[PDB]
């Protein structure tokens, strides 16, 4: 079948400026027949562009396709915080009707520090065996943060996940979350939990920590 | 308006099988072609079926032809995708869409999650991530931790949806004993703690778990 091939496949652009972003086809894609879509976070796709030039209702005028055979192009022109999305494009002449592989546009914004807070495990975890302690780094930019667990000034890996927040798409800034799981048993045995977090945006490593069971 | 709701999505054992459903409203329905879209979780969008107007016709992609089955009830407005002999590679979001031209797609649905595992269906336990007011600044956070369900997905809303600023639910992660697990927090007043209330409400709905957990500064 057709292949769709997109780039770039990433992009990262501040507000104001203007995204270009490519659709090249393996085969001619007849008539007209290239569609554009913007996926945000959590959202089903909408559709931008079709006829590869057409803008769909309610698409605002900054979208705007071009190309015709197998070259073709989407450019949006004065980005905004919300423009934050996957955009796809799409053949429809043939079946299967072909998707490229997306570009994902990152909206730039400036520096920002993460805050940090750490949670440490319920009493009512404790109770069924295990215990989960909670570093959470909220509301930061760029993307890139480095967390390092600490048990009694000891490093931990591997019993440690982290989880990543989309794009907040008003103010563009990441959360992130940092859970380090152990036996309830473990747990008792330390006394000083710490996370250990840096970021471009702080001047110097930022550490929360708390002292089990004091409060 | 134009709207298209999927039902039906949840768990599914391998070589199982699976019915999905979408109501549609706001347009004439016996006046288009409809399709199913899907996107596997982290990856593209992939056409599956397409039936016309009058459902005696359907087109179905390779990988699915003679598995699925796409048929339309045009006296009650409602898509279905006969699903069977499920296999992981099916594991997706579902979206119904509506079909113009010779296939680009105006509307979409929300979409509906269809998982494909041997594993069964398990409701969350929920623990308070409590505020303090101490060992907090930049003011106060504090949080559900949403441990131990299958499959995706679950919901958290705060104070039944009265609290939606500065809330951040992160995406689930898959813990190493095949069980997902989240966290959902929210940054407050330092001053309003004792005073406001916080309370989280999950939601699972492949197992029927309902939590609510009242979020309070320990003692």
């Amino acid at each position: 079948d057709i292949v769709m091939t997109q780039s770039p496949d990433t992009l990262s652009l501040s507000p104001g400026e203007r995204a270009t972003l490519s659709c090249r086809a393996s085969q001619i894609i007849s008539s007209n027949y290239l569609a554009w879509y913007q996926q945000q976070p959590g959202q089903a796709p909408r559709l931008l562009i079709y006829g590869a030039s057409s803008r769909a209702t309610g698409i605002p005028d900054r979208f705007s396709g071009s190309g015709s055979a197998t070259d073709f192009t989407l450019t949006i022109s004065r980005l905004e915080p919300e423009d934050f999305a996957v955009y796809y494009c799409q053949q429809y002449g043939t079946s299967p009707r072909t998707f490229g592989q997306g570009t994902k546009l990152e909206i730039k914004r400036t520096v920002a520090a993460p805050s940090v807070f750490i949670f440490p495990p319920s009493d009512e975890q404790l109770k069924s065996g295990t215990a989960s302690v909670v570093c959470l780094l909220n509301n930061f930019y760029p993307r890139e943060a480095k967390v390092q667990w600490k048990v009694d000034n000891a490093l931990q890996s591997g019993n440690s996940q982290e989880s990543v927040t989309e794009q907040d798409s008003k103010d563009s800034t990441y959360s992130l979350s940092s859970t380090l799981t152990l036996s309830k048993a473990d747990y008792e045995k330390h006394k000083v939990y710490a996370c250990e977090v840096t970021h471009q945006g702080l001047s110097s490593p930022v550490t929360k920590s708390f002292n089990r069971g004091e409060c | 308006q134009v709207q298209l709701v999927e039902s039906g999505g949840g768990l599914v054992q391998p070589g199982g099988s699976l019915r999905l459903s979408c109501a549609a409203s706001g347009f004439t329905f016996s006046s288009y072609w409809m399709h199913w879209v899907r996107q596997a979780p982290g990856k593209g969008l992939v056409w599956v079926s397409r039936i016309n107007s009058d459902g005696s016709d359907t087109n179905y992609a390779d990988s699915v032809k003679g598995r699925f089955t796409f048929s339309r009830d045009n006296a009650k407005n409602t898509l279905y995708l006969q699903m069977t002999s499920l296999r992981a590679e099916d594991t997706a979001i579902y979206y119904c869409t509506r079909g113009r031209s010779y296939g680009f797609f105006d509307y979409w649905g929300q979409g509906a999650l269809v998982t494909v595992s041997s594993a069964s269906t398990k409701g969350p336990s929920v623990f308070p991530l409590a505020p303090s007011s101490k060992s907090t600044s930049g003011t106060a956070a504090l949080g559900c931790l949403v441990k131990d369900y299958f499959p995706e997905p679950v919901t958290v809303s705060w104070n039944s949806g009265a609290l939606t600023s500065g809330v951040h639910t992160f995406p689930a992660v898959l813990q190493s004993s095949g069980l997902y697990s989240l966290s959902s927090v929210v940054t407050v007043p330092s001053s309003s703690l004792g005073t406001q209330t916080y309370i989280c409400n999950v939601n699972h709905k492949p197992s029927n778990t309902k939590v609510d957990k009242r979020v309070e500064p320990k003692s």
